[PDB]
RNA sequence: UAGCUUCAGCGAUGGAUCGGUUGCAUCGAGUAUCGAUGAAGAACGCAGCUUGCUGCGUUACUUACCACGAAUUGCAGAGAGUGGUGAAAUUUCGAACGCAUAGCACCAACUGGGCCUCCAGUUGGUACGUCUGGUUCAGGGUUGUU
RNA sequence: CUCAACCUGAACUCAGUCGUGAUUACCCGCUGAACUUAAGCAUAUCAUUUAGCGGAGGAAAAGAAACUAAAAAGGAUUCCCUUAGUAACGGCGAGUGAAACGGGAAGAGCCCAGCGCCGAAUCGAUCAGUCUUUGGCUGCUUCGAAAUGUGGCGUAUAGGUGUAAGUUUCCAGCAGUGUCGUAUGUCCGAAGUCCUUACGAUUGAGGCCAUAAACCAGAGAGGGUGCGAGCCCCGUUCUGGAUAGCGGCACUGUUGGUUCGCUUGCUCCUUGGAGUCGGGUUGCUUGAAAGUGCAGCCUAAAGUGGGUGAUAAACUUCAUCUAAGGCUAAAUAUCGACUCGAUUGCGAUAGCGAACAAGUACCGUGAGGGAAAGUUGCAAAGGACUUUGAAGAGAGAGUUCAAGAGAACGUGAAAUCGCUGGAGUGGAACCGGAGACAGUUGAU
RNA sequence: ACGUUUCCGACCCGUCUUGAAACACGGAUUGCGGAGUGCUUGUCUACUGCGAGUCAAAGGGUGUUAAAACCUUGCGGCGAA
RNA sequence: CAACGUGAAUGCGAGGUCCAAGUGGGCCAUUUUUGGUAAGCAGAACUGGCGCUGUGGGAUGAACCAAACGUGGAGUUAAGGU
RNA sequence: GCCGUUGCGACAAGGUCGUAACGAGUAGGAAGGUCGUGGCGGUUGCGUUGAAGGCUGAGCGUAGGCUCGGCUGGAGCUUCCGUCAGUGCAGAUCGUAAUGGUAGUAGCAAAUAUUCAAGUUCGAUCCUUGAAGACUGAAGUGGAGAAGGGUUCCACGUGAACAGUAGUUGGAUGUGGGUCAGUCGAUCCUAAGGUACUGGCGAACGCCUUGUAUCAUCGGUGGCG
RNA sequence: UUUCUAGCGAAACCACAGCCAAGGGAACGGGCUUGGCAAAAAUAGCGGGGAAAGAAGACCCUGUUGAGCUUGACUCUAGUUU
């Protein structure tokens, strides 16, 4: 009997709910155990990264994102032919690929081409069989430098930077930015009509 | 902690209804035993549940404010380096050279629990050690069952900036604990959350201070990001010296008495003075009669 | 303080672990200190007690009687030692019994094993005394 | 006086309370291992004296082997006895298997009855479904041949 | 009609295999309520949930887009935070209620049918050799499976032919050499039972050269010992040692098998799942709204076809995948089982029903129901002996710090009850106020 | 002062009820147990920190008196239309 | 903008916001009053009470008369009485 | 005169003091509680020369309650500061355990019935012997079995409990002993009926039919061997 | 049988308790007010009272409480016909 104002309950308890409850007191031992895990797995792979294959970079899909790049799944075909790298290398090299993605434009296309660049630059190869190298793997006392990397490989850089000031151009101020607007969404809205208009025009 | 879900509730138990001559509790069913027939599962029956049986999601942990948690650490340190504080908290610093009492980085290179108990003898601190191997006894409760047998005081506690493992040195010390600056308990460093613990700092430890905690200037702190030591509310501390000022005391007006009432109402219809005193005219008018 | 995470310090788990300890680890448990004297004759401070040892009493009425080990009733975690009785009404002799870690011993009786044990243990505790 | 009520002192009846605690509750961690080679469970049995509980299975409160190294214990009694456990062994019911479900019956071998077609004993074997292959088959179902 | 094939179907105590039945915490597939809420009640809710049935594992299931979406695009599955109590559903009432984008944990990819090429190049038993034999390797062993097609290449990222460049091994065991983990066994460890005192018994109190001092301390966790103990014992600390066993690695050798391949350019050729999809209707289900998912019946495809783009239909712009076949670790769930560590939890009417011969005694024909019950003392030293009695038992005595701790034994409350002394006592007794008496207590 | 004796007063408590000492109900006596809780979501109030900001999630890094504490957010919640 | 200056009695400080409990069976009395033959009956109006409240008096009594309450004392009284 | 509340005021104080007025209260609301209880982080101390608990004299507080003394007891307890709660009982025909008056009371009265002498025993209405007197009265109060019981059977001891008095006795209790089959039964046959196979159904555990539904269900003489 | 004796030995019930008249009161008091009265401890009977005990009235009403049954109630359904 709710009395005087209050906000109408909203409370969904009226399920059996006292059958399906989730506590997190294991939160930190998870914590642990994912720390020991991710050690375990450098142990196993040293002295390749302990993160894994290399990762792609990526625009956000939506209009709400798509100022911000990521992370993707992999490189596509045509990055990797634009690096000049196969796929079959990269999986020995360790670089992921992604079968489902594809390039359709140049900017994107070499974002990823240098990134792969780049990581081919950092990259260091141990002789197949370390009595024999060959060619491509790394020289001697470039392998005892070699050392473990952690978190991601090639991380990305989310710093802002903001446009150096400049002169406020005549043209620039001379254009009717709200009126360009409107007319730009009325041209949108009303193409349909005026198409047919234009049919209806060119049969009388 | 918690109870079992199903404590108390598991009896095939119904009440007998009215007509029967028994309150209308649930009842264990069945024969040939002296649980039949007796009170089930209410919260006033014995071994029924108890009342609204304690959950195990209940709120056991709590979110702190990192602002209010760096806050709290800061007047903590502060307060260690007033002595009256210590003294309050029991801390014995009768004959401690000077408080905060920084010492040299040889400290940190200390390996052997002789080594820190000659350099806590020699630096006056082992007063406290003796108060505290004093103030072990038996917990007074149900803790003793529950692997929390002893009580007893808290000693100093040593902050180092650099270890070579000199935490070793210190642990079997009963009441010492031993510390890294870079990361600071406040639950050490306000037992009970009661400010003037006892510190020793090393050197090393004392010149990262500044860099750790900032300055009161804004974004002074390089490892906390955003962090500064906070303002104070009040300049001056002290409330006798401003009312004593001169500026206040020209302001200031005279002290005064509580105001002075007459009390007692006498009768002066019966007696002389009184009426005199309170109609003059009144002694000439009965000389006239 | 301990430090081995599979290493207890709950005090009911610990009195279970002592009061159903089976017959080889009560022998252990059962362990007496030696005299001062065989402490530096052997090189070790204590010993897994066993019978037909000598011992003196340290602590308690008994303090300062000396006598053989009769026998080490590990069931009840005492000894019965040579000479210290008590008589029951009807008149009988009946052996009181001692917790070893009441008691020094005097003379080890020693065999093969024994002597292995001492041994093992002498070597381990100059080992240990010269890195402390 | 007696009885009754009440007070002080003493004593019964009763088992509250207090003091711990080899128990319980909850949280967390590490592992992946039942069964026709007969499981889970049940029944009966096993000890010098031992009903129950615990343990075990006809080698029956346990054998062998390996570690440690002198006991067990209520009374007796005489490499002990504990722990680990890789060898051996593991009763009858039970999916439960010859058929039935608290009973009775079939096949072989061997042994004894003197011989044995007849008895008795011992040992091996006889379940349902299913896969692969083997053997022996049936049907003008299709086909060839004489 | 004879013989011989195949096809189909049998019988075998034929040779050799496999399934059945348990367990419940989590997991997968089904079946499927009502109490209750709506202040009544029928849709709705409870709930796609108790209950019932089936089937696995250490995880399971899912999983490599017939996806999301509409950017300058993302890119298997699983899980977390957020989206969000939002879009939506709902006698539009009560109520119910997601997902993508975004930030993260973990990350791993692949195999067929079909088309085409080689075309039996493939495989099971059995026999004989041989080895490191609870299984493998060799064959003119002998049988059989397989052309209604086993194997090799090959699957949407395609693939193949030829050609030019580059580039070219990989598996499995055995022995050693070291390097490293073990909830793996066994063995090993620093310092007072020092003086005085207290006690029934100390671990309690005081003292132990020294300015800083009994001694050890990388050990002052815990337990035992006559309550109290770093120093009496087991233990504890030595990011402990020694040893045997198990593992994981790395390198050497060796054994057996295996490798005409792989990438990029050009060249020419080539390229796919049917009673399925889709549609109608019926029923269930969903937040899914002119149908989200599933199924019955009828209908029933096509091949740049098919699906999808969340408001149904034509006609149009496009965008995005490729259904009707299959495999796959991790992150995730779970203490049911085995083994461990803890706690602001309970302290014997509490905490599991069960601290104990507890799922026991006992009850019901059965399904099933189901308790009460912890404590002598440091040590049985568990009361010898005398005496009355048939005996229970009592009177002495003895043990003990203590027995008024005496076996149903720590403490031993209230109610109830008996005795001794005092005082009251006419159909209640208790009670408040005010004295008196008795009594208690204080007086430099 | 829970003893006796006098003088005055003095009906049995809890409860529902307009109204209970009631010929209204529960209560023979004593011990022990016994009932506004947990959590989710709101709202107001009080206190604390910061303030056009504030809190940061999952997570990560480090921590062996290591389930703590400490550090860490182009992004998320609420607020700024 | 300029000037004028508080214009009946008595008493007395005034105003604002927020959060929330219990209640939503009443009953009695003087006076007025409807139904009823009436009722310690049923239903209304104003006010005061009881409920929630003891105290002196009416022998006794929820409501009647007097008067409302910390805990004590002295004096004087109300209604009522000697 | 004293206590408190309210308003106002003085004072270098989360305090003290002064002053004036005031003080009813159910349901209900607030405030204070060095009122009480159990934990935790800290702090203050006491303890086998006697803690908790229990019984009860001198006091303190308006009260909740508290301090101390005496006796019992034998191992823990405690001040203050924060914070937390399974935090206070007279009731609920409350749960559980124990105990009263009733009360030495209701009552131990169906089935005809016992008496005498002796034995044993510490002890005899009740056990045993003998004599007498009665009863069931052969569709028995006799002699044996089926179901059911499960050692109750028999002998020797017996103190307690049980045998609603008693008990030397017992279906009680302690210790031992006892059940012998070719012919008596089971075993064997089938009845009513049950339950399998296949066969159908069923999402499934599994059900339905015992029937030409299903169906390739064998076994007998003889020769040969 | 009861009765008395020896042995044995419960239960129901119980706020506290038990002499009345009238009064007023919740309109039929053991308790309150005013009166009548008021002397131990007990045995056997008795059925006036304790509005005596047994049982949260099976009558009546209320409840947005049911169940058995009926049908021309509302909404469905096996089955069956087409």
């Amino acid at each position: 009997a709710p009395r005087g104002n209050q906000m109408l309950g909203n409370a969904h308890f009226r399920k059996h709910w006292h059958k399906r409850i989730k506590t997190w007191f294991d939160q930190p031992a998870r914590k642990l155990r994912r720390r020991q895990n991710r050690q375990a797995k450098a142990v196993e792979i040293a002295p390749r990264p302990v993160a894994g294959l290399l990762r792609s970079v990526v625009r956000c899909p939506q209009k709400r994102y798509n100022t911000k790049t990521r992370l993707g799944r992999g490189f596509s075909l045509q990055e990797l032919k634009a690096a000049g790298i196969s796929q079959a290398q990269a999986r020995t090299i360790g670089i992921a690929v992604d079968v489902r993605r594809t390039n359709k434009t140049a900017e994107g296309l070499k974002a990823n081409a240098d990134r792969l660049k780049e990581y081919k630059a950092k990259l260091i190869l141990f002789p197949k069989k370390a009595s024999a190298p060959k060619k491509g793997d790394s020289s001697a006392e470039e392998l005892k430098v070699a050392a473990q990397l952690r978190g991601d490989v090639l991380p990305l850089s989310h710093t802002i930077t903001f446009d150096e000031p400049r002169q406020v151009t005549d043209a620039e101020r001379k254009v009717e930015i709200f009126r360009l607007l409107r007319k730009e969404r009325a041209d949108k809205k009303y193409r349909g009509k005026r198409e047919k208009r234009a049919r209806e025009a060119a049969e009388e | 902690h918690a109870v079992n879900t199903k404590a108390g509730k598991q009896h095939s138990a119904e009440s007998w209804g009215t007509g029967r001559a028994v309150a209308r509790i649930p009842r264990v069913r069945g024969g040939g035993t002296h649980r039949s027939g007796q009170g089930a599962f209410g919260n006033m029956c014995r071994g029924g549940h108890m009342f609204a049986p304690l959950k195990v999601f209940r709120r056991w942990h709590r979110n702190v404010n990192i602002a209010q948690k760096r806050y709290a650490v800061s007047s903590a340190i502060a307060a260690s380096g007033i002595p009256a504080l210590l003294q309050a908290r029991g801390h014995v610093i009768d004959q401690v050279a000077e408080v905060p009492l920084v010492v040299s980085d040889k400290v940190e290179s200390f390996r052997k629990t002789k080594e820190a108990v000659v350099f806590l003898r020699r630096s006056h601190l082992w007063a406290d050690i003796e108060k505290v191997y004093n103030s072990k006894r038996n917990r007074a409760g149900k803790g003793k069952l529950r692997n929390r047998q002893h009580k007893q005081k808290l000693g100093p506690v040593v902050i180092y900036g650099q270890d070579a493992e000199c935490a070793r040195a210190f642990r079997n010390i009963p009441g010492v604990d031993v510390m890294n600056v870079e990361r600071l308990n406040l639950l050490k460093l306000a037992p009970g959350g009661h400010l003037g613990r006892l510190i020793i700092w090393t050197e090393s430890a004392f010149k990262k201070l500044d860099t750790i905690y900032g300055t009161t200037v804004a974004n002074s702190s390089q490892l906390k990001k955003g962090w500064s030591v906070p303002l104070p509310i009040m300049a001056n501390s002290d409330f006798s010296r401003i009312i004593r000022s001169e500026e206040v005391v020209k302001a200031i007006r005279a002290p005064k008495k509580n105001p002075v009432l007459p009390k007692v109402h006498r009768n002066p219809l019966k007696k002389r003075t009184l009426l005199y005193k309170l109609n003059p005219y009144a002694s000439i008018l009965r000389k006239a009669s | 303080m301990k430090v081995n995470p599979f290493v207890s310090s709950d005090s009911g788990k610990s009195r279970k672990a002592h009061f159903n300890a089976p017959s080889h680890e009560r022998r252990r448990i059962m362990s007496a200190p030696l005299t001062k004297e065989l402490r530096t004759k052997h090189g070790i401070r204590a010993i897994p007690i066993r019978t037909d040892d000598e011992v003196v009493v340290m602590r308690g009425r008994h303090k300062g009687n000396t006598g053989r080990v009769l026998r080490c009733y590990r069931k009840k975690f005492v000894i019965h030692i040579d000479k210290i009785t008590r008589e029951k009404a009807n008149g009988s002799t009946v052996h009181i019994g001692i917790h070893p870690s009441k008691v020094a011993i005097t003379k080890l009786k020693l065999d093969k094993d024994r002597r292995a044990l001492v041994e093992r243990k002498a070597a381990g505790r100059s080992r240990v005394t010269g890195i402390l």
